């Protein structure tokens, strides 16, 4: 378990610690990609379900009991399978939206070694340090990804 | 330095396949669980609320359902679960459910007088009254059909042809009265063996009465089996008869045929406009789903029986 | 239509004997909705003409049952089964198919 | 119980216009075509015109030039206006209710059921 | 120190999209693939095993199907695919399928003699037998209805009203006989043209025989068209007829109403109990699914048409 | 997918019975396998809740009802037959697809529990032990059972 | 060691739940979405194209549908949405939609002359013509049924039984004529009140004409209500009738019984062969899905209402 | 997503067709693109099984049957068309969601297999050499063609 309550801007971010500052802000790139993916996920979930079954009220007399039961079972069965489909995606894409949301929380602390090799130790809860004694500029380039 | 992720104080919880309560930073509820609780005007056109009245009672012109003599355009008809005023005289409208199905596609009727009461010189038109259909306590009868009775102790053979000169379909209703006994039959029509022969380009109907003993529903033991048809432009209906004829007087012209439904609900009417409507109450929302009632009308969210459809738009 | 030729001009017949007046036409009397559109009238010596039968064979309101029509197309025939007294009078056949309504020539039906 | 009665003079000059009026009691001029009839001494029945209750008139082609039929729903009356009275136009004029109402839409027919008591003209 | 994962001798093979027959350590089967092979009592209440009998034959009282004169409370009715004893005399039961639908909700009938044989003074009741419905070799006829044959070369006009004084719905059964020729009518009823007028608060029926030549089904060229109705409390049924009347004798009071179904199976009754039942054997399992048959009754697993449905609840 | 089960560690280890996701005690003091009860309990809880979910969402499934139709009404009978067959087919599809889609995600969640537990030890030794290729860790300073209990307990 | 992966030149792309139009390396399309646009043979046998003809017009033998007297085997029936020739004389065919449902399972009829015109000594067989069914300008009538008319001011009772000696089912077609007035009947059928009784092992009918005034369709106000039945082997149909009888002449042996459909389209036929067919065009393809049209026949892909399915078989 | 499809492998090679993964070679002897036969064949078999399962498990899909109805049977005609349209809609949803989930599980399967063949190389490599981000595993010592081919063998 981890996370930091101090940050407000962005779903994913960094923490800063150096003599010149300790306040800390987010990645625009990774957070923008995550929000874009989640927005496309929501858009696709609503768009795939626009052709859903729509119940229509049909009336039947006293001597069409079996046809009325046929209509009732058809309507309740389509409603049941669509309830299953909606509950299954808010149960499946939610697990996948916490596993994608954990993949891009692990693809970032390793980024400082996976893209800037042999820089520092991996520590715990995603915390990563720097070996080299350095001021703001290298930190800001690591934030930028230009080093 | 350190690397991590965002956290907050949000108590939003999410269902997942391996964990059923997961405290997430943010979540987008996609299910609308509330309704206004009162009927509203779907896109500005108020519904036809048949208060304590049925489709049969409205169409045949029940004396108690006289508030609907003139009906403006409607977006959807509303009827109660068990209307009290419905076929005041005992009987049954043939293909009632099919008539309701066709009515679900119709948005306006322009009632026109197709057969005036002056078109019955040799039959009585003012004595066709019963106590089963009272108006202001006194006896009366359905307003859109005329119960023709003997005049001068005679019932000449009715033969009337109505040709549709309008550019719109006409819903024409008639019926056949099933008498109590033979002595009642000669007391009302002076003809033991009667019939009603109706003819159209498609319809070829003959209706013979059923003189028998039945039970006292609404205090009468005769049964008016009503029938309907839809007459196309430049198409003529031909009625012939010699007794038991519940003749047409008024026929509804189908002047606007779009989309509608016959909603079943006793929910009260609020002077309010909506865009999606439900029997329990209107839905003023734009979420993907709702869980109020299966049957709805208008551009509505989709119905799912679940109680918590929430999508994780956050971490943890 | 325009000409209605009634064959007897005076039918002699005694009481208690069937009578048969006939009335041909120069055109088929058949309305577009399968209606004959012939009318049989009786004119008694004093009173104005009285409708007996309309639309081929349909009896009028206050007329006895002895009177009955028959025929289709152009050939038509009135029948008086009982021919009791007070049937004396001039009988006419009228066509109402087209706007030029035309009565037939009379038949006195001498007692 | 509809009753029709004629009204007009008997003596007519052989050059000026005739005028008869037929009054109906028991019901108004409401829903039927109303037809004027003429029968000479003996001979056979012949019809001058008929006027719909609205006002639409159809006249005999033989008498088309001189006839004019009218109607007055307020007074429950309808009239005949034979102009240029020739010696042929000396007869007994009856008044009937056609009871057909063969309009554009509704069709039925009951014949000249009700006949008024005729009036002589010479 | 080292790190690894659990392994054992189990050859439990599961399936995935990427690979099939994936051996794993532990796996849970969620499909019940076995049945008892017998019809078992559903929660202790023994079913109505109509052996070589139909719903129509049982309800009308076929002479061969006298095993079910007194039927205790049941849980489901069982019938063969093509019962031999069904409408022993040729004919049909109108709305047989609707009646069988309504018996899918009825768990108990009590037979009540509604109209005795003493209720036909001026008619013959003991000659209503046929060879197509034998009993012990001798001719017989349906026992819940009476063939009314003329008496003293005459058939007085039947006119009987039965009032439902009971507090339960009564299933009333009657019929109309269709003769080969008018001579058969004269030899059975002594009336050339006959009718059967049946009336109720909701029913209005006028049956007329169709005297015609038909094929020899079961040796007989006549046809009994049987009809039924349900009479509510404080409701009365009025029979009138001058001929062809297959009159009621017994009615079936609907005492207990609930859940049931008309199973179609030839499996032997096993003298066994179950919580769920299928037309090929009682399931009696707690697994979520079963691939045995679509139709079941009781607290059953949910049917899926699959042969292998296993969850990998273990490690590779 | 994560490539630990049948991955960097090649084969399973029989004798691990106290719990899944265990350990091999290996020092001069003693030996014998031990179980990581925390990850085991998490895995069993997850799989139990998953099985509960598949049985709950498959409740209120379509229940076929027997119906009869006469010699006529064959098109309505065909409509009933096709409706029942279609609901059976789509529900069979749902079951047979959810088992497969939750057997790959289950067997890769087992793979998850192993790969993020090889990393619970890598970050708990961090160059103080020459981590090799098979999957075990070789201490530079050989921790005794007292010290080696920390990695199972997560204390250090 | 330079670990990595390749990348091709293809610009094709797939879509996922979180991204769309993702460029890929190799991808497999699983939607065919193309058709020949021509009706084709299905496994060697050409369909029955009823051009300007209907199933009722074909089976009754409309005089304007003459190319179907000796139809060979087929696999599917093709019909236009609004055929020009169908029931040339006005009327109806009872249970037409059920007859079409049974023809959806029949692959071949062989018409057999069951009742020759020599079997009507006492009735007319060469005068039952009309202007509503012209042939070469001159009037004619349906060729698979015979309209029977009085011979010498008389219509003797018609009692004929046909026994199905063949080893196949026989689709027998007859009908009832509905005249305009009593004069028209007495001109055609001398008896004023007439009937048609029809009997079989499993059918009973008693048809009465409806002498009524009706709209003029195709210049004719009478209505021929046709009826059909299927007669099994060793089963006999019994026709009794004293008037209004449209008697059988040709029945239809159901020689071959298999899988078929009524296509309901008017695409031109090209000389071609296929394994799958749809109304708009054929499908020669092995794709798992298609989107050409829902209704299909043959070994077909599975319809999906979409326009883009593709599996991301490539790396990126 | 597992990363290294756009992660430490920033770009993508252009060596060989019909092999969905691969190594690349660089030393004194030369270069080339000889694909990892094991991982590429594993992915080909897996995706072939995926396509086979996709087409097999939706072979019982609903087949619409044309049914005609009378003018006075519009309720049952409405019932039939809504039944057929609802079945078509659920099956279209099934196909369009199985091809939107087994396309991201395939894109991430190939991502997992791309990164999996990297950390195997690091696993065998250990401390005698140092890995770079772009894909190159640079060596302090000198591996010849055979000693580098040992890594691709799987027996380093
Ligand atoms: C319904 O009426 C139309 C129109 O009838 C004509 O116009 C009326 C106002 C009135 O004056 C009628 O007498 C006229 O005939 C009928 O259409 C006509 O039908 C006749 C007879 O078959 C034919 O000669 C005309 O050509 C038709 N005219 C047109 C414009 O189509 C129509 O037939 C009537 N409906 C039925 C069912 O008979
Ligand atoms: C069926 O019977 C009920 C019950 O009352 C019966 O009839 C009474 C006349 C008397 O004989 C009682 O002992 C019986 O139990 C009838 O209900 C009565 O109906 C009459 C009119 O027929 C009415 O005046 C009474 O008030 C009613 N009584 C009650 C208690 O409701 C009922 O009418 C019968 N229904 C039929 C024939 O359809
Ligand atoms: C229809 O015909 C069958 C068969 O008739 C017999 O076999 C034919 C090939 C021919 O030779 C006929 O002349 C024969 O009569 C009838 O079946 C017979 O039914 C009677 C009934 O009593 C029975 O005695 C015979 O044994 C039966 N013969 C056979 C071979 O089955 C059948 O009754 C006829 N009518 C019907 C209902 O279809
Ligand atoms: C969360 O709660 C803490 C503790 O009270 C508070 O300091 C912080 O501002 C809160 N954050 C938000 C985003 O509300
Ligand atoms: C999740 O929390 C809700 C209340 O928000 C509670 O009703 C439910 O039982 C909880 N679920 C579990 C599995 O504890
Ligand atoms: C109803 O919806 C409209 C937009 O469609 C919105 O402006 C209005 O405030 C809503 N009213 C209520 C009472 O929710
Ligand atoms: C697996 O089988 C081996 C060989 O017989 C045995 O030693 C071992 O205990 C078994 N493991 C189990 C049952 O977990
Ligand atoms: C898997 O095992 C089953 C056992 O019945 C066998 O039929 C099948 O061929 C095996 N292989 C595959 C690839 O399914
Ligand atoms: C059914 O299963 C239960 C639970 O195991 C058991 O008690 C019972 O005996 C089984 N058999 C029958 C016939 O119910
Ligand atoms: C067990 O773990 C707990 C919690 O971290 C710790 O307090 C304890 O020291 C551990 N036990 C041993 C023997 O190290
Ligand atoms: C790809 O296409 C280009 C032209 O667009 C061509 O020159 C080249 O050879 C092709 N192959 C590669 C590997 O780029
Ligand atoms: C994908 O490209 C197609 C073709 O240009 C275009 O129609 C579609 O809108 C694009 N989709 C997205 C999500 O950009
Ligand atoms: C249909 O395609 C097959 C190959 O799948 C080919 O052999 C055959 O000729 C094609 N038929 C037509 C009529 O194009
Ligand atoms: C290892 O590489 C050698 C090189 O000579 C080759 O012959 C051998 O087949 C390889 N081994 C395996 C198991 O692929």
């Amino acid at each position: 378990e981890g996370g930091w309550q101090g940050m407000v801007d962005g779903w994913y971010g960094y923490h800063h610690s150096n003599e010149q500052g300790s306040g800390y802000a987010a990645d625009k790139e990774s957070t923008q990609k995550a929000i874009d993916g989640v927005t496309n996920k929501v858009n696709s979930i609503i768009d795939k379900m626009n052709t859903q079954f729509e119940a229509v009220g049909r009336e039947f007399n006293n001597l069409e009991r079996r046809i009325e039961n046929l209509n009732k079972k058809m309507e309740d069965g389509f409603l049941d399978v669509w309830t299953y489909n909606a509950e299954l995606l808010v149960l499946m894409e939610n697990e996948r939206t916490l596993d994608f949301h954990d993949s891009n929380v692990k693809n970032l602390y390793d980024k400082v070694r996976l893209q800037l090799r042999d820089n520092a130790k991996e520590l715990g809860n995603g915390c990563f340090e720097f070996y080299h004694k350095c001021d703001n500029e290298c930190m800001e380039s690591v934030r930028n990804g230009t080093y | 330095i350190c690397i991590g992720y965002h956290a907050n104080n949000s108590t939003e919880q999410v269902d997942t396949i391996m964990e059923k309560n997961v405290t997430v930073t943010h979540a987008q509820d996609i299910l609308e669980k509330t309704h206004n609780g009162k009927l509203c005007d779907l896109n500005g056109v108020k519904p036809l609320i048949l208060k304590d009245c049925s489709v049969a009672g409205w169409l045949l012109g029940n004396p108690m359902c006289d508030e609907f003599i003139r009906v403006p355009e409607w977006s959807y008809i509303v009827e109660r679960d068990n209307p009290a005023n419905d076929l005041c005289y005992p009987g049954s409208l043939n293909d009632y459910e099919e008539l309701k199905h066709l009515l679900s596609r119709i948005n306006h009727f322009e009632k026109i007088l197709i057969i005036p009461k002056s078109s019955w010189p040799n039959h009585e038109t003012s004595l066709g009254v019963s106590a089963a259909c009272p108006y202001q306590g006194a006896p009366s009868f359905f307003r859109n059909v005329v119960w023709l009775i003997k005049k001068d102790d005679a019932y000449p053979t009715i033969k009337i042809s109505y040709n549709n000169t309008n550019r719109e379909d006409l819903l024409i209703l008639w019926g056949i009265h099933h008498s109590n006994n033979a002595e009642e039959q000669t007391n009302l029509y002076k003809n033991p063996t009667t019939y009603i022969s109706v003819g159209t380009s498609t319809l070829n109907q003959r209706l013979v009465p059923k003189i028998a003993t039945r039970s006292q529903v609404n205090g009468q033991r005769g049964r008016m089996d009503f029938f309907w048809t839809i007459l196309k432009p430049d198409d003529a209906i031909h009625f012939e008869s010699n007794g038991n004829f519940i003749a047409p007087e008024y026929a509804y012209k189908i002047v606007k045929k779009g989309d509608s439904t016959i909603m079943k609900s006793g929910v009260e009417y609020g002077h309010c406009n909506t865009k999606c409507q439900t029997p329990v109450g209107a839905i003023n929302s734009s979420m993907p789903f709702h869980n109020i009632h299966p049957l709805t009308i208008g551009e509505c969210p989709k119905y799912v029986k679940s109680n918590k459809l929430v999508l994780a738009t956050g971490l943890r | 239509d325009i000409v209605m030729t009634q064959s007897p001009l005076s039918l002699p017949v005694t009481p208690g004997e069937p009578a048969s007046i006939s009335c041909r036409s120069s055109q088929s009397l058949l309305h577009s909705y399968g209606y004959i559109y012939l009318d049989w009238y009786l004119q008694k010596p004093g009173q104005s003409p009285q409708l007996l039968i309309y639309l081929g064979s349909d009896r009028a309101s206050g007329i006895p049952d002895r009177f009955s029509g028959s025929g289709a197309g152009t050939d038509f025939t009135l029948k008086i089964s009982r021919v009791e007294a007070e049937d004396v009078g001039v009988y006419y056949c009228m066509q109402a198919l087209q706007t030029p309504i035309t009565f037939g020539q009379g038949t006195r039906l001498e007692i | 119980q509809v009753q029709l009665q004629e009204s007009g003079p008997g003596l007519v000059k052989p050059s000026e216009t005739l005028s008869l009026t037929c009054t109906v009691s028991g019901d108004s001029i409401s829903s039927y075509y109303w037809s004027w009839i003429r029968q000479p001494p003996g001979k056979g029945l012949e019809w001058i015109g008929y006027v719909h209750y609205s006002g639409n008139t159809n006249y005999n082609p033989s008498l088309k030039s001189r006839v004019t039929i009218s109607v007055d729903t307020s007074k429950n009356q309808f009239s005949l206006k034979l102009s240029s009275v020739t010696a042929a136009d000396t007869a007994v004029y009856y008044c009937a209710r056609t009871t057909m109402s063969r309009g554009p839409s509704l069709y039925y027919y009951y014949g000249l059921d009700v006949w008024g008591q005729g009036t002589t003209v010479t």
